[PDB]
RNA sequence: GUGGGAGAGGGUGGUGGAAUUCCCGGAGUAGCGGUGAAAUGCGCAGAUACCGGGAGGAACGCCGAUGGCGAAGGCAGCCACCUGGUCCACCCGUGACGCUGAGGCGCGAAAGCGUGGGGAGCAAACCGGAUUAGAUACCCGGGUAGUCCACGCCCUAAACGAUGCGCGCUAGGUCUCUGGGUCUCCUGGGGGCCGAAGCUAACGCGUUAAGCGCGCCGCCUGGGGAGUACGGCCGCAAGGC
């Protein structure tokens, strides 16, 4: 209903899930998918397959609003962080660029014992 | 008296009425704190490395002065008062350490 | 690879204001390069660290950048 | 701090003769000037315990030179003390 | 003394960006989260993911090191003021003024205590979910004291180099920080590694001694009872010597 046809794709990849958002050039989102959006429920969502199908689910949802050009942004290390990218390139969406923007603190906040 | 270097970055949207006022304000503040000015370098519009005050550029000033040391931090306090003044960084002058000489 | 001090001129290591030359010591991200990549001495790198941090606060050198790859 | 302008003013005031930089009186003068610099710095900054250690070392060395002057020539000791207002 | 030098040494004020959390707005559906699997938890009052604006607190990525500084505890963004220690060159001055050090006094991580602040993240106790034969636990979701600041207490430690301090002497080689020099190198002052002589029960130490000597302090004399009992001093208490 928008006809954006150019914009950004954010891959949020953790060890428990891989989830993909697609926005317009200004950053405001359009559609999105994830490991849970497709049928997967538990630990399966943080798999490269779920990463693939999630990237492709949002990539077809963006075809509705007419997306062709896509700028990829990646945050987090995760299984299928790369597999969601590789899926995104073959989605028909012409991938403009790929950037890794994973936030790293300058040692500011005390992590949970899990990360200690 | 020791010798310092004053760095002042202000908002790069001023017309002349405000640019003169802002700098003749920096003169007035220096006078009251006893800063003899040895030399000045006015660079002006420079592309900043990151957004400062939502503005992608900044107007650059540099002064080399000699003043009493006890008064320096109250001079920093007096320059950052101005809304248009964004960065005040005052460094004690050092010898130009060369490398690959 | 080549080292930074090797392909350069005679410069002021203490000048926080010269961006054209200080940009040559940053990586693709804003990170300050190790001595193995700058070819500097123990005393020089310590001084460079401080001068780059000075330039970062004046908005001349970046704190961190975005890597365009992967 | 203590500039060499003020240093020389003291060394010339307490020298036993022109050119003397190391007399006991001159050392005890120069230590005492640093003592009074530090104890006024320590009236404020009470929580600075590392500078306080430097002071305990100066008093030890200042009282070690005075304990020496007392033994050899007790006159120059009083004329030094009465001139520095100590003890 | 003079003239130079390096440094997260200390105290005070100021300040910068990254990240977490919360609030506001924009946009946007059906889950997010989390684990070995999970569940409690959160989500249609619209979360997670994304863009922007704001508040607040704590810690400083890269530089960063086998590195530097300090007597030890310990010290890491940047700027300025106050300030301590230390090292080198000159061979200038005093003329044994030295060393150690029972007492005394000062310092003393973390935790804990008092009064008043502060409170983002983390997190004893605790509230739950799991696992389990049981779970008073590791794993998961929550969360108070506290961690942070001011002032005053507490005085412990694997407070470690398990090696008290100062000085003289006794092959070198090699890496390194930092001075000076006639700058393949020489010469100081630190920090590492091999190793002469020698010591050691052995492992190992070896110009940074655990070697050869001297001065002075501390301390030891089988394990359990026991750092307990009593007494004393100290502490608001926990408790300490
Ligand atoms: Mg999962
Ligand atoms: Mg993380
Ligand atoms: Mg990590
Ligand atoms: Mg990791
Ligand atoms: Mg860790
Ligand atoms: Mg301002
Ligand atoms: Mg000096
Ligand atoms: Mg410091
Ligand atoms: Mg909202
Ligand atoms: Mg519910
Ligand atoms: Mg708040
Ligand atoms: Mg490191
Ligand atoms: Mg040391
Ligand atoms: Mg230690
Ligand atoms: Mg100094
Ligand atoms: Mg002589
Ligand atoms: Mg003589
Ligand atoms: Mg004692
Ligand atoms: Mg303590
Ligand atoms: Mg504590
Ligand atoms: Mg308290
Ligand atoms: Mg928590
Ligand atoms: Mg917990
Ligand atoms: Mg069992
Ligand atoms: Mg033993
Ligand atoms: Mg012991
Ligand atoms: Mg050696
Ligand atoms: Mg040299
Ligand atoms: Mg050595
Ligand atoms: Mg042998
Ligand atoms: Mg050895
Ligand atoms: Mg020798
Ligand atoms: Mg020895
Ligand atoms: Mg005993
Ligand atoms: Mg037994
Ligand atoms: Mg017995
Ligand atoms: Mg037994
Ligand atoms: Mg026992
Ligand atoms: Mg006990
Ligand atoms: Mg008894
Ligand atoms: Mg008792
Ligand atoms: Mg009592
Ligand atoms: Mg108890
Ligand atoms: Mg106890």
């Amino acid at each position: 209903k928008r006809q954006v046809a150019s914009g950004r794709a954010y891959i949020h990849a953790s060890y428990n899930n891989t989830i993909v958002t697609i926005t317009d050039p200004d950053g405001n989102p359009i559609t999105w998918s994830s490991g849970g959006v497709i049928g997967y429920k538990g630990s399966r969502k943080g798999t490269p397959y779920a990463a693939q199908l999630a990237a492709l689910d949002a990539a077809k949802k963006a075809m509705a609003y007419g997306m062709q050009s896509v700028d990829v942004i990646v945050r987090g290390t995760g299984a299928g962080r790369e597999q969601a990218i590789r899926a995104l390139q073959a989605s028909g969406l012409q991938v403009k660029s790929i950037v890794d923007d994973t936030p790293v603190p300058h040692n500011g906040c005390r992590p949970k014992k899990k990360f200690r | 008296m020791r010798r310092y270097e004053v760095n002042i970055v202000l908002n790069p949207n001023l017309d002349q009425s405000q640019l003169a006022l802002e700098k003749e304000i920096i003169q007035r503040a220096l006078e009251n704190y006893g800063a003899r000015v040895e030399k000045v370098e006015e660079l002006g519009l420079r592309r900043l490395a990151y957004p400062i005050a939502k503005d992608p550029q900044g107007y650059f000033l540099w002064y080399q002065v000699e003043m009493p040391e006890d008064r320096v931090n109250d001079l920093a306090r007096e320059l950052r008062i101005r809304d248009n003044v964004r960065r005040v960084m005052v460094v004690k002058s050092q010898e130009p350490f060369l490398a690959n000489a | 690879k080549a080292k930074v001090k090797a392909t350069l001129g005679e410069f002021d290591l203490r000048d926080y204001r010269n961006v054209e030359v200080l940009k040559r010591f940053l990586s693709e991200t804003g990170k300050i390069l190790p001595r193995r990549r700058t070819g500097l001495s123990a005393k020089e790198q310590r001084i460079l660290a401080k001068t780059i941090k000075r330039a970062r606060i004046l908005g001349l050198l970046p704190f961190t950048e975005k890597l365009v790859r992967k | 701090p203590i500039t060499k302008e003020e240093k020389q003013k003291v060394i010339q005031e307490f020298a036993r003769f022109p050119g003397d930089t190391g007399s006991t009186e001159v050392q005890v003068a120069l230590l005492t000037l640093r003592i009074n610099r530090l104890s006024e710095h320590l009236k404020v900054h009470k929580k600075d315990h590392h500078s306080h250690r430097g002071l305990l070392m100066m008093v030890g060395q200042r009282r070690r030179l005075l304990r020496y002057l007392q033994r050899e020539d007790p006159e120059r000791y009083r004329a030094l003390i009465e001139k520095l207002g100590i003890r």
